[PDB]
């Protein structure tokens, strides 16, 4: 009788291991599905699409060349400084 | 052409299958995380089952040692007034119960670290679920932001050269 | 009952043994430190 | 408060638990600063749009 | 279970023993170095 109850005691202790492992692998499997080469790659696939759609506007709507970035800033610098060349001389 | 005519007679179903796996990635993103919820509660129930065993065994440990204390208390009184012969026999029966404490007591200490690591795994596991679900909505706006961005510039391009703006010029040429 | 009792132990984690030292020390302060004023104010 | 009256042993253990929460501030705090420029460019795009 | 336990060991590689020295050293710093200010601020 001592062996029956003892074996039945460890019975429930292990049935949790099966339930603990099956409840552990099945979530990390979905976490892995949200890792590289899966849903996270879909998170990046939609990103590559977003990046593809983002670049699509880069072709249909070309971005301002780096030249204006110097002129637009210089001219804007003038738009302030040159307009301030009057103010700093008018309202110094 | 034998296993694609079969795809043709259920092409209405295969289109749906691919559409749910490739397109509508947000739909899966909500369901796939649903199974996590069903699994999280399952792991929540599985863990609790482990908590109901180690302390159910500690009671047996506390119940058996309590019986051994009676024999020791009995043997303690037996020794009184030089009645050592009764004490010698009373202690022999205690050793039988002492073997239980050593076997049952040692097992309890081993399961302590067993229940500590599984809980820490769950604590770390739950942190990953909410964190991943937090960035979920942050990205669903990107898809909605990009799809809501390309579809207007596409019409703005339709109002550029070689399109509606060329129609704006075509009517002008007219 | 023990399973349901442990169920609350997971859904409602019990205070760690750390606070049992702080809560008692801080409570010891909550009396002694508050009594550090009284035992100095109303000794 | 643990450090008060030379009870440094309790302060040493109390600070160890704080580092666990400090790791959250660094990870969660850094992410917030990155999204600031993310929300600024999208709004400017809408304003121009 | 051991096969499923090792399955996570591959899909989710465990932290190399290097960090166990750095994470402990850095954590030692995270206490000691943060305590280098405290043990100098609140010694």
């Amino acid at each position: 009788e001592r062996k029956y109850l003892e074996l039945k005691s460890q019975k429930n202790l292990y049935l949790a291991r099966l339930k603990s492992a099956i409840a552990a692998q099945k979530i990390e499997e979905i976490a892995g599905n949200l890792d590289n080469a899966s849903a996270s790659s879909l998170f990046e696939r939609i990103e590559t699409k977003i990046l593809e759609l983002e670049a699509e506007r880069e072709l249909l709507n070309p971005p301002p060349s780096p030249l204006d970035k110097k002129f637009e800033q210089w001219e804007e610098q003038q738009a302030v400084e040159a307009t301030l060349a009057a103010m700093k001389a008018r309202r110094s | 052409m034998e296993l694609f005519n079969r795809v043709g007679r259920v092409l209405k179903s295969q289109l749906t299958h691919w559409q749910q796996q490739q397109e509508a990635p947000e739909d899966l993103l909500e369901r796939l995380l649903g199974e996590m919820e069903l699994e999280l509660i399952e792991l929540r129930r599985a863990l609790a089952q482990t908590i109901a065993t180690f302390k159910s065994t500690e009671r047996q440990r506390d119940a058996q040692q309590l019986i051994a204390q009676r024999w020791y208390e009995k043997a303690q009184a037996a020794l009184d007034r030089g009645n050592e012969q009764l004490a010698r026999e009373a202690l022999g029966q205690r050793q039988s119960y002492q073997s239980h404490t050593e076997a049952l007591g040692k097992s309890l200490g081993e399961q302590r670290a067993l229940v500590e690591q599984v809980r820490g795994q769950l604590q770390k596991l739950e942190r990953k679920y909410l964190e991943l679900k937090s960035q979920k909505n942050l990205y669903l706006a990107r898809l909605k932001s990009a799809i809501a961005a390309q579809k207007i510039e596409e019409i703005a391009g339709n109002l550029d050269n070689a399109s509606a703006s060329s129609l704006f010029e075509r009517i002008e040429t007219k």
